[PDB]
Order: C-alpha cells, then structure tokens, then sequence
C-alpha cells in the first residue's frame, strides 16, 4: 500500500519497504532445505547454500562463492524471502541469533533504524540523521494501533499514551543500552512526540528543558561526544480526559568529579567549552576569563574541542533554553558567573608558610576574580579556606590547614556550586514545568547513563555499571517473571517455564549487608581507614566466596562480571569520594554573599553512595508501581561509523540484554491483550451479525461469540478473566480485516447512497 | 459469461423491468448510453457499486461508457448477474461502519465529517449527490444522527 504510506511524506521509504520489494519478496523462488546460516569464525554467521549433507557434516557456498563445511549442530534455518525485513521478529519461523542479527542488519543497511521484538522495541544508532522526526511524522503516528504503523519511537509513545487511558494506569518507557547506544536521542524524541501534540508555552519548555541540562550535565567521552554524566526521569502528566497538563524531571547524581578531573580523552561538562567559543563575547568580558581552555586547570586535563561540536552554536542553544525557560535577567548572570567563578577557583595557587605546614595564598590574583563574580570580599576568602572555624559561635578558635588541604578543599567547594546550581536549574525548570492543572496518570521517561567501560573505572562507573544491571533486572523481572504469573492471574493455562535470566548473583555482591557498598560505606566511618584496609577487606570476605567478584588478571584492583562484560575497578580515593565534606566557614559566606542565588544554593544520609542506593532503589520502587515499555538500544559498531555493523558487537549486545530471550516468552506466552469491553467495542465490525443488538449479552460473552464466527486460526487466544489474550499476530490480523471491512462498509453504503438517489430520480420520472 | 445468465425474474417483472428501463431511452432507439445502466440497475431495487456496475459491461473504458448503447435484451442478463450478486450490506453493518467517525458518545456524527467520508473515500461521491443525500439531515449545531441517516438512505 504505497498510497497509505504516503502520509509519512519523505519518511516513507525509512519507515517501510516499498510496495514493489514486498511483491518481488512474495515471488522470489526459496528451497529451506538448502538456505541456511552457517557458523564463521570472521563474521560470526553466514547465509549460504548447501552443496553436499554427508557423514554428518555440511558442506556450503556462501553468498561470497566460498566454501565452508561444519557439522549439522552449526547448520542454522534460514527464513523465506517473506519475512524479510521483518517489522516484528517474533512473527519469523525460525527464531535464532543470525536470523535476528540478519533482520537487525538487512533493515539497518535501508535505514531502518527501529524494529520490534515481541513486546519491546529494539533501535540500531545510525550516526546520521534521518527524516523520519517531522512534524509529518508525528502526525501519521497520532493513535494508530501497534500494528497499524510501522516500528518508531514515537509508536512506542503514543501506544504507552493508550495503554495508560485504557487502563487508567501510570506508564513508563525504559529506554537500555550502554554508553553511546542512543538513550537520550530517543528520550528526547519521546518528549518531542507528547509536546508536539520569549518564555515559551508548557511545550516550548519541556523540549528546551533537555539542552540546558545538556550543557551542564553532558560532557564528551572516550564511547559518547554527549555522554549523560546524570540520569533523569521526566515525568508527563495528563488528565483525565487525556490532555497534557504539566510535566517534572527528576534528576540523579551528577558526576560532580568531572568539574575538576578529566581523563587523558574526555572534557569536563559542555558548558566551559561553549563559554569560551566566544560565540558570545560580553560572556568572556562578564567572567573574566579567556577564550583558551588551556588557560583553566580544572577543565584542561584531557580534551578541549570534539570535531562533531560546534561549541558556538550550542552556546546559541544552551542560552536560548534559558531565554525559553524563562529565568530572570539575574538568574541569567548568576547562571555564567557562577560558572565563571568555577573556573577561577582552579587557577587560586597557595603555599607555605616559612618554618610551617600552614597554607597561605601564592599571590591574590586569581582569587579576586573568583569573589569578584561571587560578590564575596576576597580577603575573607581566603582567610576562611587557611582558617576555619572550629566552633559556630566562636570566630576566635580556628584550625589550621597545609597546602594539600586547601587544594582539596577549593576543589570541594567548586565541586558543591557546580552541582547545588545544576540541581537548583532543575528545580528552576519544574516551577516553570506546574502549570497546577488537575492531573490523573502520567506517562514517566528514564534515561540513566549507560554502562561504560573506560581504561580507569573508579567509583562513579561501578554506580553507572550497577544503576544498568539494575534495570537490566527490572527487564528480566518483568518479562520472564511478571509475565508469566500475568497469565495465572488471568487464570489461563500456563505451566511455569524458568528462563535463567537473573542477574542476583552481581546485584548481591554490590547491594546486600556486608556486600561491597556496605564494606565501602563501613571503612568511610573509621578515621584510620586507607584505600589499603578498604582493598583488605574486599578481599577478605568476596575473594574466592563470590563468582562475580574476580582479581585482575595483567593497574586494576579487583574484576566485576557484569550482565555486559568484565569491568576492572580501581578502589584508588574512594573513601574520600564517598563522603562530602565541605568548609563550613566559607559556606557561611556564601550564604552572606550579594548574589542571591549563590546565597540561595547555600541556605541526610551519612556517605553518597548511600544517596546513590536510596535513589536508584526508589526510582525502581516507582517503576513497580507503572506499564513499563522497553525500548533496547544497541550500537552498530565501536567508531561511530553510519551504517557499519560489527557482528560481535551486536550479538554480545542482543546476549547481555535478553533479547532473544525476551522473544521467545512473547512466542510461547500472549503478548497482546485486550479488555472485553474494549475487545466488543472495537470488533463487533468484523461481523456485526453475530451480536445483534436485540440480545443483551455481557462484553466477554459477545467477544467469545464474535471470535468463533470469524476466519481466525481458535488456537491463537485465550479467555482470561478480565481480558482476550493473543497470541503474536492475532491482532494484526484481526486490524487487517478490520481496516478491510471499514473500507467494504463505506463503498457498500455509498452503493446505498447512489440507489436511493437514483430511485428517488425514477419516482419523478414516474409522475 | 452473459449468455450463460439464467434468467429468474417472472414474465410480469420482465415486462415492468422494460417499461422502467425505456423512461431512461433519450433518443427513441429503445436503448439507453452505459452510462444510464447504473441508473436503471438502481431504479429497479438493486445497490451495485460504480466497479460492480463496470463489471458487468465486461469493465469498458469511459469513453465507451458514454458512446456505447445496450437494449433491454442485453441488459436484462447484466440486472439477473446483478441481483444474484446479493449486495450484502446489512443495516447494522452501515451502522457499525457510521459509529467509528462517532468522536463523541452519543449515537451522532458531524456534519462536515459525514461529507468528507462519502466525498472522498471509497468510491467518492460527487458533492451535489451528498448535499442531496443530506435533506433535512443536520440537526442545529452541525450533527447527523448516522443511525437515523442509515434508515433514511435505506427507505
Ligand atoms: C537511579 C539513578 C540513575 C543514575 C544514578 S542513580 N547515579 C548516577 N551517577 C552517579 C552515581 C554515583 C556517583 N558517586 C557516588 C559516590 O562516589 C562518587 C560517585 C556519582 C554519579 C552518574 C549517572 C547517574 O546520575 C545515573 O544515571
Ligand atoms: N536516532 C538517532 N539518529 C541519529 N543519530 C543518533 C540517533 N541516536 C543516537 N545517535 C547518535 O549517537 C549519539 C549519541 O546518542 P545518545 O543517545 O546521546 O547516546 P546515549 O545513549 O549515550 O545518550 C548522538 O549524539 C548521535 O550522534
Ligand atoms: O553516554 V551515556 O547517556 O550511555 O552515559
Ligand atoms: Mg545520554
């Protein structure tokens, strides 16, 4: 139907095949005793043609006129040329790695970055964009049924939209993948698809929302240019009847080591570099500063420029997201100049006293441009950071301070304006985000930074790396658990099948008493606790005890087997990391200072990686409560190459997440469900004759008799107590008819139109 | 195909089917264009589509439609062939098919939305034959109760 992808516009060809290569696939000739996939050492798997079955072995040409011969076991069935390019992978005859990895492949290479897996969505990062994010789009998108359109995320959206007004039920979209997959390209094209149906309207500022947290919370790395370095949850609240009524974004903990320390091949946030692009020049005049990056110790340590970024457009966009959010003029400067100070505090140099450990300043330069855009009198200062307080009452009694601590100190203190600003931005941007409309349901987005392996993990990847098995667990709860007890519940028959998709080994080691936040959390309360006893203790009671917990084999200092792969960690400074100490005598003139928002940054648990547990174990307590939707993101290949696909990448990828897995519970399970009400209401078209309205039967009745009288395969669905279970298919072929008799029923009573008429022109005639 | 048309219509329908089917004869030849069979085929009780119609004629082009001619005898065949294919359409059926455009609850569809489905979707009506089939159809405000116009075209 080439005429009713025309309402897609240019994105048609991206969206599905044409009508031409669906009618060359129908007719294409196929012998499945000789098609096969064929197990390779170079490409992982293979299609070819069998040439000769002997003595248990098979021999095969491959498309590339090799030969390969390998035993019967390695020998994989291949699909008809129908099923190419499959929309949904659970609907093939044959379900294995290379007849997925192939489908991934075959709709990769037309562009077709989206694809469904029974009951979730999986989407391949082209590293290009493409046409199918229009406005058009989203209108061709606007209440279509999962069958009736092809794979996108805004399908996944407006189906998440759906279920939460049929239900009356609180959704949520889980978007997986590990760092660089696409998270928050799709994140933020799920935003867009809700919004799309000065200081900007409710929608305006939901969209802006995302590139001012951007430039403040994103920064390049060795995997991503743009690598979230918090995570979020946006919220999308709806009323009764369904309209969008207000939105909220929570944010998590921001990687605030990242403002004074950057590894050899990253950049600190997005934000300094934009600053500097001097695409504004009254920014560089109001901070003081200079427009080279080098000039700046605490954002200087690895990279300064990424060729994909244009950090003077972007600084465009960051201060547009603000003019659009609605922050005051003051808030505005505030915003830059605190930034500004940030980079100063850097730059402050101290030595020591003669014939003493005391610190004292190295020259008061650098300090006083720092006071100066923190509207603090330089002098206090740097007296506070060489001599704080001992007692509140008493300015008189104070402790002393080496050069060291100073250094670690100042470094605390950029680290705390940095993130109290970021977190004081959000709370800025859901003030704006209230509308205090009446809301019922709301529709919630995750988007967590995703697993990442670096040269040097330390404390901030073991949380990223947990935070993904984590909800990588919430995957395997949902699908392989509540899934099949959904069916009991429903009471239809479902004998209990174990999948073996549990990752509570690894969750154990890291979250349960005595596991290894609780050893960390433990060492932070001991005063004489070094990264040594820390290292001892690990070893102590998870060395040889826990599968999960390995030493390093060729520096690391212990191994985690995650769901994704092994990650050597490196416990170097993580007491210090864990806990957040901050001078209280320069607190104190913060909260003094004349630049109400610094004062208002200024004015519960005992280490952060307690925070961190309460955070993520909260948001998956919240996820509990909602209709989760998955949408998987794999990436192609490891350079960021368009349309590249390394077989191995994308078959470890498919492994870790469970996808095959996943599809198989939707094959042996009903992954389509519907209320009889809603089954009666949107049916009885398919054949109204056999619930006559002059009968009063019951919704589930008129279901069960209205199944029984349509050409339908009775084996495909289920009676449960409240809903008709499906099994993959049913509904889209139930949709294909349905589409079929709306169109029969409007030419048919148009037939009836052009009787009456004619007949009404004869009676004339006849007088 | 014509000629192995079985005739079932009784002696006294055939000769009230020619007297019908010559009121349509324009020119006094005792034979009406193509173009006028739809007309007739519908003036004598049945509801062929504008493609069933076509079907019958053995599918001819427009312009044939409107040059080419056909007597009683010949016409008759096409209105049995007609009348055997049972133009099955129940009124519930048009009901069910009217309630998807109901956007609202009640029992009642938009004026304009009613247009626009019979002028162009399916086999489009021209816009003088909907503004006739909407007689006295609108209610105040711009609605049609699509249960009542189903029985109005029906009657
Ligand atoms: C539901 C949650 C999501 C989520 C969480 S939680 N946590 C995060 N990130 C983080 C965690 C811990 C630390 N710390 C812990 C203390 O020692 C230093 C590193 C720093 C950043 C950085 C990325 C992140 O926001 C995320 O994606
Ligand atoms: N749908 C997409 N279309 C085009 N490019 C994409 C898409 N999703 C991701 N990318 C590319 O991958 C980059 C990183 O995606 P992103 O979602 O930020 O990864 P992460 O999941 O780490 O957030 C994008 O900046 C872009 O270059
Ligand atoms: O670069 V990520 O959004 O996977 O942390
Ligand atoms: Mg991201």
């Amino acid at each position: 139907k080439d005429a009713d992808m025309a309402i897609f516009g240019e994105a048609a060809p991206y969206l599905r095949k044409s009508e031409k290569e669906r009618i060359e696939a129908q007719n294409k000739p196929f012998d499945a005793k000789s098609s096969v996939f064929v197990a390779d050492p170079k490409e992982s798997f293979v299609k070819a043609t069998v040439q000769s079955r002997e003595g248990g072995k098979v021999t095969a040409k491959t498309e590339a006129g090799a030969t390969v011969t390998v035993k019967e076991d390695q020998v994989f069935p291949m699909n008809p040329p129908k099923y190419d390019k499959i929309e949904d992978m659970a609907m093939m005859t044959h379900l294995h790695e290379p007849a997925v990895l192939y489908n991934l492949k075959e709709r990769y290479a037309a562009w077709m970055i989206y694809t469904y897996s029974g009951l979730f969505c999986v989407t391949v990062n082209p590293y290009k964009w493409l046409p199918v994010y229009n406005a058009e789009v989203v209108t061709a998108y606007r209440g279509k049924k999962r069958q009736e359109a092809p794979p996108h995320i805004f399908s996944i959206s407006d189906n998440a939209y759906q279920f939460m007004l049929t239900d009356r039920e609180n959704q949520s979209i889980l978007i997986t993948g590990e760092s660089g997959a696409g998270k928050t390209v799709n994140t933020k094209r799920v935003i867009q698809y809700f919004a799309t149906i000065m200081q900007g309207t409710l929608e305006d500022q939901i969209i802006s929302a995302n590139p001012l947290l951007e430039a403040f919370a994103n920064a390049k790395t060795v995997r991503n240019d743009n690598s979230s370095r918090f995570g979020k949850f946006i919220r999308i609240h709806f009323g009764t009847t369904g309209k969008l009524a207000s939105a909220d974004i929570e944010t998590y903990l921001l990687e605030k080591s990242r403002v004074t320390f950057q590894l050899k091949a990253e950049r600190s946030y997005h934000i300094f570099y934009q600053i500097m692009s001097n695409k504004k020049p009254d920014l560089i005049e109001m901070l003081l500063i200079t427009t080279n990056p080098y000039d700046y110790a605490f954002v200087s340590q690895g990279e300064i420029t990424v060729p994909s970024i244009d950090d003077q457009e972007e600084l465009m966009a960051t201060d547009s997201a603000i003019d659009i959010l609605g922050f005051t003029s003051d808030e505005r400067v505030s915003i830059y100049k605190l930034t500004g100070a940030v980079m100063h505090y850097g730059n402050m140099k101290f030595k020591q006293k003669q014939r003493e450990e005391q610190a004292e300043p190295d020259g008061t330069e650098v300090a006083d441009k720092a006071a100066y855009l923190q509207s603090l009198n330089s002098x206090d200062l740097l007296k506070a950071l060489c001599y704080p307080r001992v007692k509140v009452g008493n300015e008189y009694v104070t402790k002393g301070q080496t050069v060291q601590q100073v250094y670690n100190s100042v470094g605390a203190l950029a680290k705390a304006v940095y993130e109290k600003m970021f977190l004081w931005m959000v709370t800025r941007i859901n003030q704006q985000l209230d509308t205090k409309q009446p809301r019922q349901y709301f529709i919630g987005v995750l988007d967590i930074a995703g697993f990442e392996i670096f040269d040097f993990n330390s404390l901030e990847q073991l949380c990223i790396n947990f935070t993904n098995e984590k909800l990588q667990q919430f995957f395997n709860h949902h699908m392989f658990v509540l899934e099949q007890e959904e069916y009991k519940k429903e009471g239809i028959e479902w004998t209990f099948i174990d999948f073996g998709m549990d990752l509570a080994a690894c969750i154990e080691l890291i979250e349960k008493p005595m596991g290894i936040f609780s050893i960390l959390e433990e060492e932070c309360m001991f005063p004489k606790a070094t990264d040594t006893s820390f290292k001892n203790k690990l070893y102590e009671q998870h060395l040889g005890k826990s599968n999960n917990f390995q030493k390093p084999k060729p520096e690391a200092h212990f191994s985690l087997v995650h769901y994704a792969g092994t990650v050597d960690y490196n416990i170097t400074g993580w007491l210090d990391k864990n806990k957040d100490p901050l001078n209280e005598t320069v607190v104190g003139l913060y909260q003094k200072s004349a630049m109400k928002t610094l004062a208002f940054l200024f004015t519960s648990f005992q280490t952060v990686s307690a925070l961190f547990r309460e955070n993520l174990n909260k948001l998956m307590t919240n996820l509990r409560s909602t209709h989760p939707h998955f949408v998987r993101c794999i990436i192609p290949n490891e350079t960021k190459t368009p349309g590249a696909m390394e077989h191995e990448l994308v078959l470890h990828q498919l492994r870790c997440n469970g996808v095959l897995e996943g599809i198989r519970i939707c094959r042996k399970g009903f992954p389509s469900r519907i209320l009889y009400a809603d089954f009666k209401q949107r049916y009885k078209v398919l054949n109204a004759s056999a619930i006559p309205e002059g009968q009063f039967i019951d919704s589930k009745k008129a279901s069960e008799k209205l199944l029984g009288s349509i050409d339908v395969d009775h084996t495909q669905y289920k009676f449960g107590h409240t809903k008709v279970f499906f099994k993959a298919g049913l509904l889209g072929l139930l949709e294909e008819m349905r589409d079929d008799k709306l169109a029969q029923l409007i030419t048919r009573t148009q037939a009836m139109c052009r009787g009456f008429l004619a007949r009404v022109e004869y009676k004339k005639m006849v007088e | 195909d014509l000629s192995a048309i079985k005739i079932e219509f009784s002696k006294e329908q055939q000769d009230e089917f020619k007297e019908a089917f010559l009121l349509y004869d324009r020119t006094g030849d005792s034979k009406i264009t193509l173009s006028q069979v739809g007309d007739v085929l519908r003036a004598l009780g049945t509801n062929p589509t504008n493609a069933e119609v076509k079907k019958v004629l053995g599918n001819p082009s427009n312009e044939e439609m409107n040059a080419k001619k056909i007597e009683f005898e010949q016409f008759l065949p096409m209105l049995q062939a007609i009348s055997n294919n049972k133009d099955q359409g129940t009124y519930e059926d048009f009901v069910e098919g009217l309630r998807v455009f109901d956007k609202e609850g009640n029992g009642t569809v938009m004026g304009a939305e009613l247009r626009h489905v019979l002028a162009t979707l399916g086999e489009k009506m021209k816009e003088e034959e909907v503004e006739a089939l909407m007689a006295g159809q609108e209610d105040s405000n711009g609605c049609i109760n699509y249960e009542a116009f189903v029985k109005h075209i029906m009657s």
